[PDB]
């Protein structure tokens, strides 16, 4: 019952499930990274994205994803859900988005 | 909370107490270091001077000298809260943010599309009365109650069609465990591992009920999932607001 949008606890890369493959894909970095990071954190139930960065597959790895998804930046601002403005793409720059969402719902005691 | 038990420090770190002129009136849940989600009915006309409200956090005993108390900058309540019972929700912006420590943490929201699981047992907490004709609790109390279906709750023997679609009931047909006066505005949280880590999410906000812990009169909660977008908007929109505003 995993949620289709996940964020890594090792390096905050965003992963979005691709149901035709049963795999998670990375989100190709774009000029709308801030809004995509914000929207992804909201989607998952976090309040906001505190920050986001760009990772490079060549230095960070794939970490078990299969491909990329790219965001239709023109439709981006008409959405509530990430999955409806995303498409598979090549992401030639091999650079993807990482998002640090505000942590929540966990106790911090020993 | 009727039929609950005393809880300890750090267990429900998102729980806060909203006090007006010195008295605890409502509970609330931290969404961040400076935003609290509570019920709109906690701000009737007689309680709208923001300078007279304080948010108490980080302690389970109401008289702990170790809790932090901050002021309120603004309150945004739902314009669809016709009494001003649906849309019984409001956001409180603190004048300065609370530090997040092992005793002060925000709770999560339901994810998009995440629905309530009927029958699931969640937790409700607060400092409200432990008996309807009883006194408020000195130490924060916690109780576990299951979600009830609206089909059951709106039946003539429960609340006969008074449960509207953006609210739900939780409790036992038998009564015995329930939220009560002084718990309004606080959290109804359910734990899940859909983000691959167990996290507690705010599924409901304590809103109302007939008496407390009676059989067939379960507590009613505001269904938070239905207000996700209202919350995201309000925060963006009013981050720099001061006063009572509506969205
Ligand atoms: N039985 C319940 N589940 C319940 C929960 C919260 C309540 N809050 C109140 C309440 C009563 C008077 C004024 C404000 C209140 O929130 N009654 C309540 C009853």
């Amino acid at each position: 019952p995993l949620y289709p949008v996940q964020v890594s606890s090792a390096d905050a890369r965003l992963m979005v499930f691709d149901k035709t493959e049963g795999t998670w894909r990375l989100l190709c970095s774009s000029r709308s990274n801030a809004r995509v990071a914000g929207l992804s954190c909201e989607e998952m139930g976090f309040l906001r994205a505190l920050t986001h960065s760009e990772l490079d597959v060549r230095t960070a790895g794939a970490a078990g994803t299969s491909g990329f998804f790219c965001v239709d930046e023109g439709r981006l601002p008409h959405t509530q859900r990430l999955l409806e403005v995303i498409s598979v793409c090549d992401c030639p720059r091999g650079r993807f988005l990482a998002a640090i969402c505000q942590d929540c719902g966990r106790r911090k005691l020993p | 909370i009727v039929g609950g038990r005393d809880t300890s420090l750090g267990r429900w770190p998102w729980q806060v107490s909203l006090r007006y002129d010195g008295a605890h009136l409502c509970g609330g849940s931290l969404l961040s270091g400076d935003w609290v989600l509570t019920a709109a009915h906690c701000f009737p006309e007689r309680n709208r001077v923001l300078s007279r409200w304080r948010v108490f956090a980080g302690a389970v005993a109401q008289a702990s000298p170790h809790g932090l108390q901050l002021g309120v900058q603004a309150v945004v309540y739902h314009g669809g809260y016709l009494p001003f019972n649906s849309n019984d929700i409001a956001l409180v912006h603190l004048s300065s943010p609370l530090p997040l420590t092992e005793y002060i943490q925000p709770v999560c929201l339901p994810a998009a599309g995440q629905a309530l699981v009927d029958g699931k047992i969640c937790t409700v907490t607060g400092w409200g009365n432990t008996q309807y004709y009883g006194q408020q609790a000195g130490v924060l109390q916690e109780a576990r109650v299951p979600i009830i279906s609206n089909d059951v709750c709106n039946g003539a023997d429960f609340y006969g069609n008074q449960i509207k679609p953006k609210m739900f009931c939780a409790g036992y047909p038998e009564g015995g465990i329930d939220a009560c006066q002084g718990d309004s505005g606080g959290p109804f949280v359910c734990e899940d591992s859909i983000s691959r880590t167990p996290r507690w999410r705010l599924c409901g906000i304590v809103s109302w009920g007939t008496g407390c812990a009676l059989a067939q009169k379960p507590g009613v909660y505001t269904k938070v999932s239905d207000f996700r977008e209202w919350i995201f908007q309000a925060i963006k929109t009013h981050s720099e607001a001061s006063g009572m505003v509506t969205q």
